[PDB]
């Protein structure tokens, strides 16, 4: 099927350079809209720029802004990110994520690999606590509070939930709050109204563990939740 | 033929020892609509040619559009986005269907093949599923029953289904002996009715593959067919300026919905969520509201400069579409 | 009197403001009109809306007791060669139309209809320049009149008579003849009986002079009906317009 | 053609042979129909421009 | 506006200049109907311009032609007719040899099917390449059975100029002509007489346009 293979990323001198590049392969590259999103080594996902599909739209970052720049080449069906002056705060695992915008879509579905780099107001979103012991058959509520109300005029409550598989990508489970991605069983669902959101599960199976994130699409920047991992008691 | 003449005659003895009063005697004591007052709230403008079929998605808000330069296009009719532009392999398309699940699209014409469009690909477009070839005449009209199955009508005088993954016909149906031109699904898709170019409708039946009852009464070409929502009546448009309403317990014609400054065609017929309305697209370029219980024409709909080829009304019935030979389509409400 | 001249003058401005907004409104709401040379006749009608709406009113309070500027004489001569030039555009794309009929109809693109556009609009300006880099003027006299009257309207006349040409070859039929006739005759009659006597007193008792000055102003009114009414789709989008 | 009027007479003996109602009846059916879901109809009576999604 | 529907508005207005690029190029193309009855030389012209609708493409001189086959519809005309009603011209095809041959006759049901394409209210303004076909043969075989009000001379060239203006005595209407030619199937260049007949086609719409022709 489709495929996303990130390539570029060693050991680099503080205040260097280095260029990122992602090459997709068994889809339509040049309808989707492409989006980097880094790992630090510690925890968390955050957003780091999007270019549009006919390479129109460019946003970054504030921790991006300048010293990064996203491009593409659709006829090479390749994805870029020039990265200039790498300091500390750069050392992250970097995906490369395809994104298709119409009426009924799923944004942000499939995910590349990676590549580990090393080197030497925003809608705040917040997932308590960040680790919930879970047994194999048991329901589970995962929650995330956020600052500005998703809630769009349009009806549309613009929240996304992510599952990441010890080792894996991330990988897609709930576009828009309240739908189903496709390729995932009908335990999982999601409710929620305006501010508050829940994810749950029924009748939960040991390879649903993992670390559980919320994504926010309702303005740009994109911001994640904290996470909140799930276990083995 | 003399048995044949002796069954015409006993049918046509029975339906008139069923038949002692009409609508126009239960239907008086009934109020009217008055002056029916809808406007064009949108207007979708991106095909470049003559607009030959529309088809409405059941969640109200999506449809298709057929034209001859060769594109199906995918509508937002809320915010007058374009969601797909599908190339056609054949420009020569007189129809297109909607899939209820929302999967697919369906179409064809002049090439004698329902080509099937997957719209829900993992690659991100929209590629051809299937393409059904067993008519000979040109493809009039299709509809869905689910994602395996689709009826078609031709121009070849018969009608056909098909299983979608094998691509081949199921049962046809044949006994017609003019150009099918159209047909519609009972609101349970056990039975459908086409009209075709020798002024009679049929009923069939769709897991047998026999015709049940057959309705004459028209003077030309029946051009359009739709169903009662109740699913015990249909209305018919033709060319002889005369929409009529017929009925299946009954076996009868009710009424026709004709007027003296009306000479010209009925491509469309249509009806709202209840009844009590029939909406049809003329060849005078302009579309015409009855009262389907009093044969009082209610309305107007003065919108495109050439002549309405197809109409709609959504599934919830909040807005008609239609569109027309002008290469414009608008929403009405 | 006064009241009356100023009651003509503003019917004018008016009846300016109606005909080429429907020219407007016509091409640009219409299949029929679709085709990318009636995109010379909108730059055409919106020329002549704004030859009526900003430079009609500041003369007709400068003949009405009149006193008081530069701004005012460049844009006004800006518009009116531009409406010129126009015409002199609309000749050679019919010209081209009917002399290279195949292979120029290859070639009859919007983007090359936009790009003529966008050159007369230049010369326009570039005409209009020299007095700035009331009054109303010898060697920017002759220049502008050169190349805002006497090369359009020489080109205009050899584009109409080669036309004649290639429509009487060409060519129930005797009626056929005097009606391209009488149509030519029509086209190139206006434009001359408006422009040719101002710009020959201009190139050469104050009287004559302004009554050729309005003159001038009265072939942006005349252009809608002449370069629309003997087309058939334009004559059944304007009655579906107004009936 | 005795196969194909044949088979023209036994279509027409399907056809003569079923159970027809009276037609004031199914008359009395359709406007009671009609009656029983008028008020879910928007096109009879035009919504208020906040329950329409057309504006 | 949210940040998903700026984005789909963008794909919308991408969607629409492939629209106007594809309608521009199309605009480019000449689309031409063949029309003739059964077995009349529909298959040596389009043999020379080189179930459902048959589209042959050639090139000439740096133009693209698309002729229309559709002989393999048994249908009713009358309810696809409609379909190429914009189309820049017709050639229609008439076997000159087949005065004499019966189904009847085969050229008085080419006259009927001629007046009826002709006349038509979807083709007023439509003009007409007639090719009558089979002319050696025609030559060989050579009138008064197909037309015994004829009375006149029994050579060639007149018959085939009778003919001919007796089947173009069948216009009734300003707007439009028929551009005959003579085909012994074997013509190098026939493609040269349509290409000469959809220039004055398109000199007589342009002058048309301007309330002119
Ligand atoms: C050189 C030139 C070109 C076009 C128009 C004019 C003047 C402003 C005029 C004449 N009648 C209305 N206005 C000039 C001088």
């Amino acid at each position: 099927d489709v495929q996303l293979v990130e390539s570029g990323g060693g050991l680099v001198q503080p205040g260097g350079s280095r260029k990122l590049s992602c090459s997709a392969s068994g889809f339509a590259f040049s309808s989707f809209g492409m989006h980097w999103v880094r790992q630090a080594p510690e925890k968390g996902l955050e957003w780091v720029a999007y270019i549009s599909s006919g390479s129109g739209t460019i946003y970054y970052a504030d921790t991006v802004k300048g010293r990064f720049t996203i491009s593409r080449d659709d006829p090479k069906n390749t994805l870029f990110l020039q990265m200039t002056s790498l300091r500390s705060e750069d050392t992250a695992m970097y995906y490369c994520v395809r994104s298709i915008y119409y009426y009924g879509s799923s944004p942000f579905d499939f995910w590349g690999q990676g590549t580990t780099l090393t080197v030497s107001s925003d809608i705040v979103m917040t997932q308590a606590t960040s680790s919930v012991p879970v047994t194999p058959g048991e329901s589970v509520s995962i929650s995330c509070r956020s600052s500005k109300s998703l809630l769009h005029s349009n009806g549309n409550t613009y929240l996304y939930w992510f599952l990441q598989r010890p080792g894996q990508s991330p990988q897609l489970l709930i576009y828009r709050m309240s739908n189903l991605a496709s390729g995932v069983p009908d335990r999982f669902s999601g409710s929620g109204s305006g501010t508050a959101f829940t994810l749950t599960i029924s009748r939960l199976e040991a390879e649903d563990v993992g670390v559980y994130y919320c994504m926010q699409h309702l303005e740009y920047p994109l911001t994640f939740g904290a996470g909140t991992k799930l276990e083995l008691k | 033929r003399q048995e044949a003449e002796q069954l015409k005659n006993q049918i046509r003895d029975a339906r008139k020892a069923c038949a002692d009063a009409t609508l126009s005697q239960i239907t008086n004591n009934i109020d009217p609509v008055g002056r029916i007052q809808m406007r064009t709230r949108r207007t979708l403008r991106g095909h470049l040619a003559k607009i030959y079929a529309m088809h409405w998605g059941t969640d109200s808000r999506l449809l298709v559009s057929a034209s001859q330069d060769g594109k199906l296009i995918i509508w937002d009719s809320y915010t007058t986005n374009k969601v797909h532009a599908i190339p056609l392999r054949s420009s020569w398309v007189m129809t297109c269907a909607y899939a209820p699940s929302g999967n697919y699209v369906a179409c064809g014409g002049l090439d004698n093949i329902c080509s099937i469009y997957n719209l829900k690909t993992r690659e991100g477009n929209v590629r051809v599923s299937r393409e059904l070839a067993g008519h000979t005449g040109y493809l009039s009209c299709c509809r869905f029953l689910d994602d395996n199955q689709i009826v078609t009508s031709s121009g070849d005088t018969t009608c056909a289904l098909w299983d979608i993954e094998t691509g081949q016909q199921t049962t046809t149906f044949t006994g017609h002996t003019g150009d099918v031109m159209s047909l519609s699904l009972a609101p349970d898709t056990r039975l459908f009715v086409s009209g075709a170019c020798d002024a009679s409708a049929k009923l069939w039946d769709v897991r047998e593959g026999m015709c049940r009852q057959t309705f004459t009464g028209h003077e030309s070409d029946i051009n359009a067919i739709c169903f009662f929502p109740n699913g015990n009546a249909f209305a018919t448009g033709s060319d002889d300026a005369t929409c009529r309403l017929f009925d299946l317990r009954a076996d009868q014609e009710l009424m026709t919905y004709s007027h003296d400054n009306i000479i010209c065609g009925i491509t469309s017929v249509s009806f709202s969520k209840s009844g009590r309305l029939l909406l049809a697209g003329y060849d005078d370029f302009n579309c015409n509201v009855w009262d389907a219980l009093k044969a009082d024409r209610a309305g107007v709909l003065a919108g495109h400069d050439n002549r309405v080829s197809c109409l709609g009304v959504t599934d919830d019935g909040m807005a008609v579409a239609t569109g027309s030979w002008d290469s414009f389509l608008k929403i009405w409400n | 009197a006064t009241a009356a001249i100023a009651a003509a003058i503003t019917f004018l401005i008016l009846f300016t403001i109606f005909g080429n907004a429907l020219v407007i409104l016509a091409v640009l709401t219409s299949r029929s009109l679709r085709a990318p040379q009636n995109l010379f006749l909108v730059s055409l009608a919106a020329a002549d809306i704004l030859v009526a709406t900003l430079i009609i009113p500041f003369s007709l309070a400068n003949e009405l007791l009149g006193y008081w500027c530069e701004v005012y004489l460049a844009l006004d001569v800006l518009f009116c060669t531009s409406s010129i030039v126009h015409l002199c555009a609309i000749s050679l794309d019919r010209y081209w139309a009917v002399s290279r009929a195949l292979e120029y109809n290859s070639k009859r693109t919007p983007r090359r209809i936009k790009c003529i556009i966008l050159t007369v609009w230049l010369i326009a300006a570039v005409i209009s320049l020299p007095p700035l880099i009331c009054k109303l003027n010898a060697w920017y006299i002759l220049a502008s009149s050169i190349g805002s009257f006497f090369a359009p309207c020489l080109i205009m006349i050899l584009v109409y008579l080669r036309i004649y040409l290639i429509a009487k070859r060409s060519n129930a039929q005797l009626t056929r003849e005097k009606r391209f006739t009488f149509v030519l005759a029509v086209v190139i009659g206006v434009f001359v009986l408006c422009w040719f006597p101002f710009f020959f007193s201009y190139s050469l008792p104050h009287g004559l002079f302004q009554f050729f000055f309005w003159i001038g102003y009265c072939n942006s009114s005349l252009n809608p009906v002449i370069y629309t009414i003997f087309n058939q789709d334009f004559r059944r989008a304007f009655r579906r317009i107004l009936c | 053609s005795i196969a194909q009027a044949r088979k023209l007479v036994e279509q027409l003996k399907m056809e003569a042979n079923i159970d027809r109602i009276k037609v004031s009846k199914a008359a009395a059916d359709l406007m009671a129909y009609c009656e029983a879901h008028a008020k879910e109809d928007p096109l009879l009576t035009p919504v208020p421009a906040s329950e329409n999604p057309f504006r | 506006l949210s940040a998903e529907e700026r984005a789909a508005l963008e794909r919308s207005k991408a969607i629409e200049k492939n629209l106007k690029e594809d309608g521009i190029s199309a605009a480019k193309d000449v689309k031409l109907l063949l029309l003739g009855a059964g077995e009349s030389g529909k298959s040596t012209i389009v043999k020379q311009m080189k179930t459902g609708i048959v589209e042959t493409h050639f090139t000439f001189k740096n133009l693209h032609f698309r002729l229309f086959d559709v002989g393999g519809q048994r249908s009713e005309r009358k309810k696809w007719i409609h379909c190429f009603e914009d189309v820049t011209a017709i050639i229609f095809c008439v076997a000159l040899s087949g005065y004499d041959q019966v189904l009847t006759n085969r050229m008085h049901e080419s006259l009927m099917l001629f007046d009826s394409i002709c006349n038509n209210k979807f083709f007023i303004d439509t003009s007409i390449i007639l090719f009558l076909n089979k002319k050696d043969l025609f030559g060989e075989k050579i009138l008064t059975i197909c037309f015994p009000e004829y009375t006149g001379p029994n050579t060639y060239e007149d018959a085939a100029a009778y003919i001919q203006a007796q089947f173009e005595s069948k216009n009734r209407s300003p707007n439009k002509e028929i551009y005959c030619h003579m085909t012994c199937a074997t013509d190098t260049n026939n493609i040269q007489v349509v290409f000469d007949a959809v220039t004055d086609i398109i000199i007589a719409n342009n002058l048309r346009g301007c309330g002119l022709y």
